[PDB]
């Protein structure tokens, strides 16, 4: 058995806690404990609960830390039906002028080696 | 790098540091290349701000969507074309070769599909400005109409007619795809030419590079250090040279695939989140809407339009 | 203003390229310290230590291994500047199409029905500031697709029919402003036999109380 170590964190700047993911492996070669399809996942409690995307760790599987790492199924979004039916319209009333922020690149440094 | 180069040999290991960080420099590249995947992904599908869900009752005016929206019965929950699409499309593992998981799972990319859908089909392009509004089909087709320069009255005055040519146009998309091999090609080519790109990689250990041997235990096995290391050396190079080719050709591919999830991405916002005048931008004729599919690796975009027929010759005069 | 002065990762995206210029540079002239299989990586060694013959073989180790080094830089800076390439392309086509006019492309010129767009300079890059109409406070309306009226079928010339509960009107479609169903902000398509749906309701002749 063989594969990659990688190191789930928050910044530095907010805590020195750390979980690790063993890449491919089954929880039981290793030597909060959570198999995932990415591998097995260690240091991250696991929850039912689900949040938008923070860490990705793979199919499905995104960490997070809420204090203590945890690993959950990420959320797509909150669930909305819209009132549909074959006569009922809505239409606004009001309405906001928003402004947003598009940001791109458009030169890099001019470098030259000899 | 290091696995693909030189095994688990320490002697190897130890003399391929004297290229410096070549192998750091291609992991990174690598790396970047799958970072890239998930957020091509993520550009195409995630463009909805709620999971939308239809109504319990599927009355729209007579049209049936039937074919595009999510099954209940089946497990995967995809439609009825996203099903017959994904039906149409170790030892690596061992050379230290692996595949990572896209971070959206094929369920994922199905949920937002169908919320997409359901947002078209309730509330037309409103969901894309802001909150979604819900409107009666048939008005939202007629406001379509009038987008395309053709009077309201047109679509209702033949609103059977209309919904019997679409509900058969989609119809027809069911029964193409489930008789033509070649339909997917485009994104079949994508698979095929990753699956050669990595065989090839593979079989580069075979070769010997002028090498007395291209297994590196034969040669461990057989001389002492000094000569070894000379073996060792040329294995490397070729080695090298091979994975560095390897990752040039994933790069520029990648960046082929990038340009297409931005095209793709594009159409979502134009063809399917509102109505375009781009001609030729979202199928041919005049644009009325679309609807997505997911697909294994891709997005499929199916285009409804508004072609003339029937022409007849009339004598005109540029005023009276 | 008060965004920009209090998020660190904003200009995540000219960062990025900033940052991966200077990795890519600082890699290269970190090659110049491997050895390439040469006794040292210092030229200058070499030829203090040995005669032409024996030195020409250490030198072309560390030829082999910069010139590679170099290849692989240059190779790497040709595949990254089409990505900017392309980046400064869509920047260009923003700046004509959102700056320079009104852009009907949805989600081209910001989130929202675009109004209209300003440019600001910023190191290797542009930002735009996108000016967008956004629909609020919606409420629910019975609708109609036709009015019928002296047995005939009349349409809304701009705009979509709602009732109150009690009383129908015109509205425009993306802000409530609701008018007296007339001749001047409808018109007449055949009778009522054909619409599904259609309501009957008073359409309003302006020149009757005049005539
Ligand atoms: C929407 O269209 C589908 C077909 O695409 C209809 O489903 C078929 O219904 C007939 C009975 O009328 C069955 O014999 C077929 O086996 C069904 N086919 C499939 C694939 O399910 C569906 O009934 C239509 N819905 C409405 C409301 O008309
Ligand atoms: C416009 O074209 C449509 C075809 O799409 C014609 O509708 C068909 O008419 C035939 C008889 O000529 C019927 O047997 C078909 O069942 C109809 N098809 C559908 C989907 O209803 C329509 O008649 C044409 N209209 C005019 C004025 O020519
Ligand atoms: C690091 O933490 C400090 C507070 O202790 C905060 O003010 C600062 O903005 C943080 N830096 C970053 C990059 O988040
Ligand atoms: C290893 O994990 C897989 C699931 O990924 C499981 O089916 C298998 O039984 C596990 N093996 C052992 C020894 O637990
Ligand atoms: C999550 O739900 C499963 C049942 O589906 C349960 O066995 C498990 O203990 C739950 N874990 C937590 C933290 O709630
Ligand atoms: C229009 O008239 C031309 C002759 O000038 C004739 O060839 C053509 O077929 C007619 N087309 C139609 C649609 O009637
Ligand atoms: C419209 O009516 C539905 C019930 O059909 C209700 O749930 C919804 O909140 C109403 N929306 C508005 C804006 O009044
Ligand atoms: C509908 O509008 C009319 C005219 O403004 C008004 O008199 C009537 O009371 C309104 N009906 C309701 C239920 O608000
Ligand atoms: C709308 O649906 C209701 C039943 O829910 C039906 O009675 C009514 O006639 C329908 N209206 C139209 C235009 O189909
Ligand atoms: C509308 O009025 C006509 C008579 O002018 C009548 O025949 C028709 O049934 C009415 N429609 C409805 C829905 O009451």
């Amino acid at each position: 058995s063989f594969g990659g170590v990688s190191v789930i964190t928050p910044g530095t700047n907010t805590s020195n806690q750390v979980a690790v993911l063993y890449q491919d492996v089954n929880c039981t070669e290793v030597p909060n404990v959570f198999q995932t399809r990415a591998g097995c996942l260690i240091g991250a409690e696991h929850v039912n609960n689900s949040y938008e995307c923070d860490i990705p760790i793979g199919a499905g599987i995104c960490a997070s830390y809420q204090q203590s790492i945890i690993a959950y199924t990420m959320s797509l979004g909150a669930e909305n039906s819209v009132a549909y039916s074959n006569n009922s319209i809505a239409i606004p009333t009001n309405f906001t002028i928003s402004v947003t922020t598009e940001i791109l690149p458009v030169s890099m440094t001019k470098t030259s080696v000899d | 790098c290091t696995m693909y180069i030189c095994g688990d040999s320490t002697e190897c290991s130890n003399l391929l540091l004297q290229y410096g960080s070549f192998c750091t420099q291609l992991n990174r590249a690598l790396t970047g290349i799958a970072v890239e995947q998930d957020k091509n992904t993520q550009e195409v599908f995630a463009q909805v701000k709620q999971i939308y869900k239809t109504p319990p009752i599927k009355d729209f005016g007579g049209f049936n969507f039937s074919q595009i929206l999510p099954d209940p019965s089946k497990p995967s929950k995809r439609s009825p074309i996203e099903d017959l699409l994904f039906n149409k499309v170790c030892a690596q593992k061992f050379n230290g070769l692996t595949v990572l998981p896209p971070l959206l799972t094929d369920e994922m990319i199905a949920q937002y599909t169908s919320a997409l859908l359901a947002g078209t089909i309730t509330s037309g392009w409103t969901f894309g400005a802001g909150p979604a509004l819900q409107i009666p089909f048939p008005m939202q087709m007629a406001y379509r109409f009038n987008g395309i320069g053709v009077t309201q009255n047109v679509l209702y005055e033949n609103q059977k007619l209309i919904a019997n040519q679409f509900n058969s146009a989609i119809g027809k998309i069911q029964d193409s795809l489930s008789s033509t091999p070649s339909a997917l090609g485009k994104l079949q080519d994508v698979v095929n030419q990753n699956a050669q790109a990595l065989n090839t990689l593979v079989k580069q250990l075979s070769s010997n590079f002028g090498a007395i041997s291209s297994v590196l235990n034969d040669i461990l096995s057989r001389l002492d250090p000094p000569e070894a290391e000379v073996q060792i050396d040329r294995l490397i190079t070729g080695r090298l040279q091979s994975l560095q080719t390897y990752v040039t050709q994933q790069l520029i591919r990648a960046a082929e695939i990038r340009a297409s999830a931005n095209l793709a991405a594009t159409k979502m916002s134009e063809c399917v989140l509102g109505q375009s005048k781009r001609v030729d931008f979202c199928g041919k004729g005049y644009h009325l809407m679309s609807f997505p599919q997911s697909a294994p690796h891709g997005v499929v975009f199916l285009h409804v339009t508004y072609v003339p027929a029937q022409e007849k010759n009339f004598t005109t005069a540029p005023a009276i | 203003q008060d965004s920009l002065s209090s998020t660190p990762s904003a200009l995540g995206k000219l960062q990025d390229v900033v940052n991966q210029n200077a990795q890519a540079l600082n890699t290269l002239v970190k090659q110049l310290s491997s050895n390439f299989g040469a006794i040292s990586s210092v030229l200058n060694d070499i030829l203090s230590r040995l005669d032409p013959p024996e030195a020409e073989v250490q030198i072309d180790r560390l030829i082999t291994g910069r010139l590679q080094s170099l290849q692989t830089y240059v190779t790497q800076q040709l595949i990254r500047a089409a990505e900017i390439r392309a980046s400064a392309n869509l920047a260009a086509t923003k700046m004509s199409e959102c700056v320079l006019g009104q852009s009907k492309r949805v989600d081209f010129c910001g989130k929202g029905y675009h109004l209209m767009s300003f440019p600001q300079s910023a190191p290797h890059g542009v930002v735009f500031l996108h000016v967008t109409y956004v629909p609020a406070q919606e409420k629910n309306f019975t609708t109609a697709p036709a009015i019928c009226h002296d047995g005939k079928a009349h349409f809304p010339r701009e705009g979509v029919f709602v009732s109150n509960g009690t009383h129908w009107f015109v509205t425009q479609r993306n802000f409530y402003e609701p008018q007296i169903i007339t001749t001047d902000n409808t018109f007449v398509s055949g009778n009522c036999d054909v619409v599904i749906g259609i309501v009957n309701n008073t359409v309003y002749d302006p020149l009757q109380p005049e005539l």
